C-alpha cells in the first residue's frame, strides 16, 4: 500500500540529471533500503532498466560503462539473498491458505476475497501482468459495486508506479461507468483524485484543474501521494487555467490551502507565485518564477516533462496581463517593473507575438508598445472554419469505406 | 478467337478482323447508355416502392 | 526522342527540308503525337499553301492528330 | 557522342534565352530535363551562371542578379547578346515592385535602385514606363490604379464574379434535389 | 383561376421582410436548441442493440426520437437563412 | 493474439480484394525496399538509448516547444545581467 | 451563411448515419434468405420425386 | 518425389481455373472478374515457390496451347532443362471435358478459347520473375512474345481487365533493368517502351475499357517524370480522356501523386495541394503500403510551403515515419524560424537521401520561402523598425539588400508593408481583419458544396445492395 | 480593469484613460462552437456501428 508511491518518487529523482548530486543521493539511499525491506525486488529489475543512460548505467543486467555516478543502480548478492529469502516464505504460506478459501464451500464471500489476497502480493512486488489476471477473476464474479471500483484503482496505480500512461488510460475509463451503478459519493471523490493524476501526466490541465480543487477537500490517500503534494499540484494548475477572479476564490481563499500552510519547499515557492500575479507586483514575479522551476516542476514526476510548456506559458501570461490593461507602455517602463533590461525584454516579447496571446505591435522609433485587439467576432470565425474543415474529412473517409461495402 | 500469326492474300484475313469491332463500336456507344440505365432504373424504382 | 526538331525543320525555307521532315513525323504520328497538337497550325499552313507539293501528307498528319485527341 | 565542350557552352546559352523571354516556366521544365545525366556529366562550369541568376530572381535579390551580368565579361563571346535583354528585364521587375512598396521617392534614391549612373537616364525610363517625375518625385497614387484598371477591364470573366444572389440560389436547389 | 389566386399584395410582400433583431434571435435559438437534443442524440446511439424495429421503440422509447427533432429544426433554420440572404441581397442592388 | 471467438472477428472485417490491388501496385514506386530503407541507413539516430519516447512520438499531443531548446538557462542569464547594473546604481 | 454551413454539417451526420442502418437491414436479409435457401433445397427433391 | 509435386500443384490450379472460366463463358460480369483475379494471383505466386518451380508449367501441360507450350518450354530449359513428364501435352487428365479442353476439338482447332487464360498464365509468370529477381532474360522474352500476341487478338472486355495487369509488369521490368546500371541497351528500349504504350492506348479507348485506359495514362505520366519532359506530360494531361467510371482505387491514387509532382515543377502550387491530400486518402494505410505514404508525406512538405502555408509539425511528429521524415522535419523548422543558416546546413548533410526521392530539386526553390518568413516574422512583431536594424538582425549585406527582398515581398503581398526611405523606417500597413471583408462568403461556398455532395453520395449508394437481396428468394 | 468594473484601457503616455463600453461577442457564433464539438463525438460513434458491417 503506502510504501509503493513514496519509493517511486524518490527513484524517479535517481533517474533525473536535473536534481543536485546531494539530492539525487539523498533519494538513492531511501530507494535501496525500502526495496530490500518490503521485497520490491521484482520492481528493482525494471528500475535499473529505467535509469539507463541518464544517471545509472553500470549494471549486472544492462550496459557496462563508467559514466555512471550511481551505485544504487548496481545489483548486490545482498539484494539476491533478500529476493529469494522473503519470496519463498511468503509465497508458500499464502498459496496454500488462499486455495482453501476458494476450495471450501462458499464462492460469493470467500473465493472472491482470496483473489484480492493474491492480488495484494503481486501489487506489493510490482508485477503488473499477474495482478491484472487475479483481480480480473474477482471482478468477473459478482460482488459489491464499491469493491469492484476499489480493486480496479489498485490496477490503475500500477501504471502510475511504472511511469507508463497507456496502462492507466485503459483502466479508469472502465471504472467510470460503474460509479453511478454503486451510487457512492465517497468513491466518486477517490475516482476524482485518480483521474486528476491521469489528466496531469498527459498535457491537458483543463480537466486536471476542475478535479484538483475537488481533491483538496476530500480524498483519503489510498496508494497516492500526500496531501502536501496534492495541495501543491492544485496551485500550479490553478494559475494556468483560471482568470484573475477565479484565481482569487479557488486558490487564495481556499480554506484547505489556508489551513495546510507552507511546510515544504515546493508549496512555499508556489503560493508566493500565485499572490504576486494577483497583486500586480512584477518585480518579484520573475524571481518567484525561477524558484518554482527548480523546486516544483523538476521534483515532480508529471510536470518535469511538462516543464518547458508550463514556463513558456506563465512568461506569456504576465506580459499578457499588463498589456490587456494598458493601451500604451514604454519598453523602458515595462522592463523596469519586471527587473530585466530593455534589450532582454524586447526579445521575449517578439518571440511571443506570432503566437497570438499577447496581441501587441512594438515600435523602435519612439519605444512605445501599441496594443491592438483583432480578437472579437473575427476570432471565433477562424476557429469554426478550421474545425469544420476537419469534420468534413471525417465524414468523407468514414462514408467512403462503408459505401464500398 | 481471331488469329494474326498467319495471314493470307496480303493481310485480307486480318483487314476484315479489324473492321468487325469497328462496326460494332457504333452499337457499343449506345450500350454505355443502357449500362448506366440498369443502375438508375433500379434506383428510382426502389425509391418508388418505399413511396 | 522528341518530334520537335522535325517541326523546327518545317520552318526553314527549302521545300526539300520540309518534305523530309513531315515523313519523319509519320513514323511516330500516333506514337509521339503530343508536340504535333501544339504546333498544329504549322502543318495546316503547309496544306493551305498551294506552292507546297507534299500537301497530301500534311493533311494526313493533321488527320491523325485529331484522331488521337478524341476529335 | 554526348561529350563536347560546346555542349556546356550551348546549355548555358539556351537557358539565358529562357530567362530573357521572362517566362521562368520554360526554364524550370528544361531544368528538370538537364538535372540528370547532362548536368552531372558536363558538371557546372557555365551552368553555374544561368541557374544562380534565376534563383536571385525568385528571391528578389536583384543586387546579386545585376552583379552576375558583370562577371559575364570574363567568358565574353556571345553571352552579351542575352545580357542586354536581361538588364532591361531586371530593371522592369524592380519597377513592378516599387509601385506597391511605396508611393513617392526623391530622384537620387530611384536612380540608385533602377541602376543608372546619371539622373537623366532615370527620367527617360520613367516616360517609357509611364510614370511622371515632377519636382523630382515619382507618384504611384495615380498610375498604379490606372494601369491595373485598363488591364483588369475584360469581358470574359467580369460577367463572372459569382453574385451573392447567385450563391443563394445555387445552395437552394441542392437541398430539394 | 379566380379561386387559385387568393392574394393580391403577394408581390409586395415577397420583397418585404421583418425586423432583423428577431432573425438573429431565431438563429441563436436554433443553434442552442440543437446542442440540447445533440446531447440525447449521442446517448441514443449507445443503444440500438435490441433486435427488431418494434421492440426497440417500445422498450427504449425509440419513439420520442432525438433524430427526428434535430433533422427538422436544422431544416427549418436552414431553409430560412437561404431565403433571408436571397431577399436582402436582391433588395440592396435592385432598388439602388 | 485473438480474443473471444472468431465469429465476432469475421464480423468486424473480412479482408478486401480491393486492398490487395492497391498494395502491390504501389510497391513499384517503393523500389526493391523503401519500407525499411531510410531507418536502416540513418541507424535510427546516433544518440543515447535513455528510456523516454516523449522527445519524438510523444503520447501526449504535440505543442510547439521545439522553437527554444532551453529558454530557462537563457532567462536566468538575462535576469542576472540586469540584476548587477540595477543593484550597483 | 456561417449558420447555413453549421446547420448543413448537422445534416451531413444525419444522412450518413442512416446509411449504416440500411446496411444492417441488408445484413439481416442475407441470414433470412439463407433459411429460405435451405427450405427450397428440400422442395426441389419433391419435384424430382413427383 | 518430383512426379508427386506436379500432380498436387496442378490440382490446386484446376480449382482456380474453374472459377474464372465460368465467368467468361457465362458472359462478362465486368467489376466482378477483376476482383476474383487479384485474390487468386496473391495466393498463386506464393504457391509457385513451394513444391517445385514448375507449378506454372503443369497448368500449361493439361490445357490447349495456341502458343503457351512454346513460351513454357523456353522458360524451363533456361532454368536448367529437365524431364520428369514436363514437356507440355505429356500427361493427359482432360479426358474429353469441355472445361479442361475437349480432346477431339483441339486437333481440328475447333476450340480457341485459351486467349484470356494465356494472359493470366503469363501474368503469374511476370510476377514470379519479379519476386525471384531472375527477371533479366526471362522477362524480356515474355515481353517479346506478348506484344504481337495482343495484336493477334481483337480484344474483349474481360481480356482487357487481365492485360491491364500485364501492362503493369511490362513497364516495370524495363525500369528495373535500367535502374541496375546504365546500359546502351537500356537507352534503345526506353524509346520503344514509350511508343508501344502510346499506340495501344488509342486502341483501348475504342474497345471501351476503363482499366486498360487508366493504367496506360499512369505508366506514361511516370515515364515523363523520369526524363524531365514536363511539356510532354502537360499535353498528355490536356488530352482529357481519364475516366472515373469503373477505374480501380489503386490507379486513381497513383494518378493523383503524379499530378502533384507535375504542377509543382512548373510553378503552380495551388492546385497541387488538393491532389497531394487526395492521394493520401485514396491510398490505404497498411504496412505493405507504408512506403507510398512515406513518398507522399515528403512531397506534402514542399508543396504546402511554396504556396505559403506551414504544414503540421504534428503530422510528422506522431508518425512512425518520423525517421524517414527526419531531414524533412528539419526543413520545416528552418522555414518556421526564418533562419537561413539552418536551411542551408540541413540540405548539405542529407543531400544523398533527398536526391533519391526527387524532393531535392524542389528544395532549391524552398530556399526562397525561408528568407520571406524571416522578414515576415519581424514585420508582425514590429510595426516601425528602421531597415538598418532589419539588416543587423538577419545578417544581410547592405541597406540596398534589405530593401529589395521586402520590395518583392509586398508585390506578392506576403509581408504587406510600406517602405519609407525618407523617414528611415518600414511601417506596417496591416489591416489584419477579414470579418468585414467579402472573403467569408467565398470560404463558405466550398464547405456547403462539399456537404451536399456527400448527401447525394449517401443517397445513390444506399439502394444497390437493397436491390440484390430483393432479387434473391427470402421471406 | 482586470476586475472588469468599467471595461477600458488606461493610455499611459498621453496621460489619458479611454473608457469603452462592454466588448460584444456574437452570441450566435458562440453557440456554433458548442454545436461543432457535439458533432465530432457523434461521428466516432457512427463509425463504431459502421464496423459491425464489414
Amino acid at each position: 500500500r503506502v510504501p509503493n508511491y513514496e519509493v517511486s518518487e524518490k527513484a524517479f529523482l535517481l533517474t533525473q540529471s536535473k536534481v543536485s548530486i546531494e539530492q539525487r543521493k539523498e533519494a538513492a539511499e531511501f530507494v535501496l533500503a525500502k526495496i530490500k525491506e518490503e521485497e520490491m525486488a521484482p520492481y528493482y529489475k525494471y528500475l535499473c532498466e529505467e535509469y539507463l543512460v541518464n544517471n545509472g548505467q553500470s549494471d549486472l543486467e544492462h550496459d557496462e560503462k563508467s559514466d555512471s555516478l550511481n551505485e544504487w543502480i548496481k545489483f548486490d548478492q545482498e539484494l539476491y539473498n533478500e529476493l529469494c529469502k522473503k519470496n519463498e516464505s511468503k509465497i508458500k504460506e499464502l498459496n496454500e491458505k488462499i486455495q482453501k478459501l476458494e476450495e471450501d464451500d462458499e464462492g460469493e464471500l470467500e473465493q472472491a476475497q482470496a483473489w484480492i489476497n493474491l492480488g495484494e502480493y503481486y501489487a506489493q512486488i510490482g508485477d503488473k501482468d499477474n495482478a491484472e489476471k487475479t483481480l480480473g477473476k474477482s471482478l468477473s464474479k459478482a460482488i459489491s459495486t464499491g469493491a469492484k471500483i476499489d480493486v480496479m484503482l489498485t490496477i490503475a496505480r500500477l501504471g502510475f508506479f511504472y511511469n507508463d500512461q497507456l496502462y492507466v488510460k485503459e483502466k479508469l475509463e472502465a471504472v467510470n461507468s460503474m460509479i453511478e451503478k454503486g451510487g457512492d459519493w465517497e468513491r466518486r471523490n477517490r475516482y476524482k483524485t485518480y483521474y486528476g493524476i491521469h489528466c496531469l501526466a498527459v498535457r491537458n490541465f483543463k480537466e486536471a484543474a476542475k478535479l484538483l480543487v475537488d481533491s483538496l477537500a476530500t480524498f483519503t490517500s489510498i496508494e497516492l501521494t500526500s496531501y502536501e503534494s496534492i495541495a501543491t499540484y492544485a496551485s500550479v494548475t490553478g494559475l494556468f487555467t483560471l482568470e484573475r477572479t477565479d484565481l482569487k476564490s479557488k486558490v487564495i481563499d481556499s480554506p484547505e490551502l489556508l489551513s495546510l500552510i507552507s511546510t515544504t519547499a515546493a508549496l512555499q515557492s508556489i503560493s508566493s507565485l500565485t499572490i504576486s500575479l494577483y497583486a500586480s507586483d512584477y518585480a518579484s514575479y520573475f524571481p518567484y518564477l525561477l524558484e518554482t522551476y527548480a523546486n516544483v516542476l523538476i521534483p515532480c514526476k508529471y510536470l518535469n516533462r511538462h516543464a518547458d510548456f508550463f514556463v513558456r506559458e506563465m512568461r506569456r501570461k504576465v506580459y499578457a496581463q499588463l498589456l490587456e490593461s494598458y493601451k500604451t507602455l514604454s519598453l523602458k517602463s515595462m522592463a523596469s517593473a519586471f527587473g530585466v533590461s530593455v534589450a532582454f525584454l524586447d526579445n521575449d516579447l517578439g518571440k511571443f507575438i506570432p503566437n497570438k496571446q499577447l496581441n501587441c505591435v512594438i515600435d523602435r522609433v519612439n519605444g512605445i508598445v501599441e496594443t491592438n485587439r483583432p480578437d472579437n467576432k473575427n476570432a471565433q470565425y477562424h476557429l469554426l472554419v478550421k474545425q469544420g474543415d476537419g469534420l468534413l474529412t471525417k465524414l468523407q473517409k468514414y462514408g467512403a469505406a462503408v459505401r464500398l461495402t | 478467337m481471331t488469329a494474326a500469326v498467319t495471314s493470307s492474300n496480303i493481310v485480307l484475313e486480318t483487314h476484315e478482323s479489324g473492321i468487325k469491332p469497328y462496326f460494332e463500336q457504333k452499337i457499343q456507344e449506345t450500350e454505355l447508355k443502357i449500362r448506366s440505365k440498369t443502375e438508375n432504373v433500379r434506383r428510382l424504382e426502389a425509391q418508388r416502392n418505399a413511396l | 526522342t522528341t518530334a520537335a526538331p522535325l517541326l523546327a525543320l518545317l520552318r526553314e525555307n527549302q521545300d526539300s527540308v520540309k518534305t523530309y521532315a513531315l515523313e519523319s513525323i509519320n513514323n511516330v504520328v500516333d506514337q509521339l503525337w503530343s508536340e504535333i497538337s501544339n504546333e498544329l497550325p504549322d502543318i495546316e499552313a503547309l496544306y493551305d499553301d498551294d506552292t507546297f507539293s507534299d500537301r497530301e501528307m500534311a493533311a494526313l498528319i493533321a488527320s491523325k492528330v485529331y484522331y488521337n485527341l478524341g476529335e | 557522342l554526348s561529350e563536347s565542350d560546346k555542349k556546356s557552352k550551348l546549355i548555358s546559352l539556351y537557358l539565358l534565352n529562357l530567362l530573357s523571354q521572362n517566362n521562368t516556366t520554360k526554364f524550370h521544365s528544361e531544368l528538370q530535363y538537364l538535372d540528370k545525366h547532362i548536368k552531372n556529366l558536363e558538371d557546372d562550369s557555365l551552368l553555374s551562371y544561368p541557374i544562380k541568376l534565376d534563383r536571385w530572381l525568385m528571391e528578389g535579390s536583384y543586387q546579386k542578379a545585376w552583379d552576375l551580368l558583370q562577371s559575364g565579361s570574363q567568358n565574353i563571346s556571345e553571352f552579351d547578346s542575352f545580357t542586354d535583354i536581361l538588364k532591361s528585364a531586371i530593371r522592369d521587375e524592380i519597377a513592378k515592385n516599387t509601385e506597391l512598396s511605396y508611393d513617392f521617392l526623391p530622384l537620387s534614391n530611384i536612380k540608385a535602385l533602377l541602376f543608372f549612373n546619371n539622373e537623366k537616364e532615370t527620367e527617360k525610363f520613367a516616360l517609357e514606363r509611364n510614370w511622371p517625375i515632377v519636382n523630382s518625385k515619382v507618384y504611384f497614387n495615380n498610375q498604379s490604379k490606372e494601369k491595373a484598371d485598363y488591364e483588369d477591364e475584360m469581358m470574359h470573366e467580369e460577367d463572372q464574379k459569382t453574385n451573392i444572389i447567385e450563391k443563394a440560389m445555387d445552395y437552394a436547389i441542392s437541398i430539394e434535389n | 383561376k379566380m379561386l387559385m389566386n387568393l392574394h393580391k399584395e403577394q408581390w409586395q410582400s415577397g420583397l418585404k421582410m421583418y425586423d432583423y433583431e428577431e432573425k438573429e434571435e431565431s438563429n441563436l435559438a436554433a443553434t442552442k436548441s440543437m446542442v440540447k437534443i445533440a446531447e440525447q442524440y449521442s446517448k441514443r446511439i449507445e443503444e440500438e442493440k435490441e433486435l427488431t424495429e418494434e421492440e426497440l421503440k417500445t422498450r427504449y422509447v425509440g419513439r420520442q426520437d432525438p433524430k427526428k427533432h434535430l433533422s427538422e429544426t436544422a431544416d427549418e433554420t436552414l431553409e430560412n437563412n437561404i431565403v433571408s440572404v436571397l431577399t436582402a441581397g436582391v433588395n440592396s442592388v435592385a432598388i439602388k | 493474439m485473438s480474443t473471444d471467438v472468431a465469429a465476432a472477428q469475421a464480423q468486424s472485417k473480412i479482408d478486401l480484394t480491393k486492398k490487395k490491388n492497391e498494395e502491390i501496385n504501389k510497391k513499384s514506386l517503393e523500389e526493391d525496399d523503401e519500407f525499411e530503407d531510410f531507418p536502416i541507413d540513418t541507424w535510427a539516430n546516433g544518440e543515447t538509448i535513455k528510456s523516454n519516447a516523449v522527445t519524438q512520438t510523444n503520447i501526449w499531443e504535440e505543442n510547439w516547444d521545439d522553437v527554444e531548446v532551453d529558454d530557462d538557462f537563457t532567462n536566468e542569464l538575462k535576469a542576472e545581467l540586469d540584476r548587477y547594473k540595477r543593484e550597483n546604481q | 451563411i456561417n449558420i447555413s454551413n453549421n446547420l448543413q454539417k448537422a445534416l451531413t451526420v444525419k444522412t450518413n448515419d442512416e446509411l449504416m442502418v440500411i446496411y444492417i437491414s441488408n445484413l439481416v436479409r442475407s441470414i433470412i434468405a439463407f433459411d429460405d435457401l435451405i427450405e427450397n433445397k428440400i422442395q426441389n427433391k419433391k419435384i424430382q420425386e413427383q | 518425389l518430383h512426379h508427386s509435386e506436379k500432380k498436387y500443384a496442378e490440382e490446386d490450379q484446376v480449382q482456380e481455373l474453374l472459377k474464372v472460366l465460368n465467368e467468361i463463358s457465362k458472359t462478362t460480369l465486368t467489376l466482378d472478374p477483376r476482383y476474383i483475379w487479384r485474390s487468386l494471383k496473391d495466393l498463386s505466386s506464393l504457391r509457385n515457390q513451394e513444391l517445385l518451380n514448375a507449378e506454372t508449367l503443369c497448368f500449361t501441360v493439361n490445357v490447349l496451347y495456341p502458343d503457351s507450350s512454346s513460351f513454357k518450354k523456353n522458360l524451363l530449359k533456361f532454368i536448367t532443362s529437365n524431364h520428369k513428364s514436363s514437356v507440355p501435352g505429356s500427361a493427359e487428365l482432360r479426358n474429353s471435358y469441355p472445361a479442361s479442353f475437349y480432346s477431339v476439338n483441339t486437333e481440328k482447332k475447333t476450340i480457341e478459347v485459351t486467349a484470356e487464360i494465356n494472359c493470366f498464365m503469363h501474368l503469374l509468370v511476370q510476377l514470379f520473375l519479379w519476386d525471384s529477381k531472375e527477371l533479366e532474360q526471362l522477362v524480356e522474352f515474355n515481353r517479346k512474345v506478348v506484344i504481337p500476341n495482343l495484336l493477334c487478338y481483337y480484344n474483349l472486355r474481360s481480356l482487357n481487365l487481365i492485360n491491364a495487369k500485364l501492362w503493369f509488369y511490362i513497364y516495370l521490368s524495363h525500369e528495373t533493368l535500367a535502374r541496375s546500371s546504365e546500359e546502351i541497351n537500356s537507352d534503345n528500349q526506353n524509346i520503344i517502351l514509350r511508343s508501344t504504350m502510346m499506340k495501344f492506348l488509342k486502341i483501348a479507348s475504342l474497345k471501351h475499357d476503363n482499366e486498360t485506359k487508366a493504367m496506360l495514362i499512369n505508366l506514361i505520366l511516370r515515364d515523363f517524370l523520369n526524363n524531365g519532359e514536363v511539356d510532354s506530360a502537360s499535353d498528355f494531361i490536356s488530352k482529357l480522356e481519364y475516366p472515373h467510371t469503373d477505374v480501380s482505387s489503386s490507379l486513381e491514387a497513383r494518378y493523383f501523386f503524379y499530378l502533384s509532382k507535375i504542377n509543382a515543377i512548373q510553378l503552380d502550387y495551388s492546385t497541387a495541394n488538393e491532389y497531394i491530400i487526395a492521394a493520401i486518402r485514396k491510398a490505404p494505410h497498411n504496412s505493405k503500403s507504408l512506403g507510398f505514404l512515406q513518398q507522399s508525406n515528403k512531397l506534402h512538405c514542399c508543396i504546402q510551403l511554396l504556396m505559403g502555408d506551414i504544414p503540421e509539425l504534428s503530422f510528422f511528429h506522431q508518425s512512425n515515419m518520423q525517421k524517414s521524415l527526419l531531414p524533412y522535419y528539419h526543413l520545416t523548422k528552418a522555414v518556421k524560424l526564418g533562419d537561413l543558416k539552418k536551411f542551408t546546413s540541413t540540405i548539405t548533410k542529407y543531400k544523398q537521401l533527398l536526391l533519391k526521392d526527387d524532393t531535392y530539386q524542389l528544395c532549391v526553390r524552398l530556399r526562397s520561402n525561408v528568407i520571406k518568413t524571416g522578414i515576415r516574422i519581424i514585420s508582425l512583431t514590429y510595426k516601425k523598425i528602421s531597415l538598418r536594424d532589419i539588416c543587423l538582425k538577419l545578417n544581410l549585406d547592405s541597406e540596398q539588400t534589405v530593401e529589395y527582398m521586402v520590395s518583392r515581398a509586398i508585390r506578392d503581398g506576403v509581408i504587406e508593408a510600406k517602405i519609407n526611405h525618407e523617414d528611415g523606417f518600414i511601417e506596417t500597413t496591416e489591416l489584419l481583419n477579414i470579418y468585414d471583408s467579402e472573403d467569408p462568403q467565398q470560404v463558405f461556398d466550398e464547405r456547403i458544396k462539399f456537404a451536399n455532395q456527400l448527401h447525394d453520395e449517401y443517397l445513390v449508394s444506399m439502394r444497390y445492395p437493397e436491390d440484390k437481396k430483393t432479387q434473391q428468394n427470402e421471406k | 480593469i482586470l476586475d472588469k468594473i468599467f471595461y477600458g484601457v488606461l493610455d499611459q503616455g498621453n496621460g489619458w484613460l479611454y473608457v469603452y463600453e462592454t466588448p460584444n461577442q456574437d452570441a450566435t457564433y458562440d453557440s456554433a462552437l458548442e454545436l461543432v464539438g457535439q458533432l465530432n463525438k457523434v461521428v466516432d460513434q457512427l463509425f463504431e456501428k459502421a464496423s459491425v458491417l464489414y
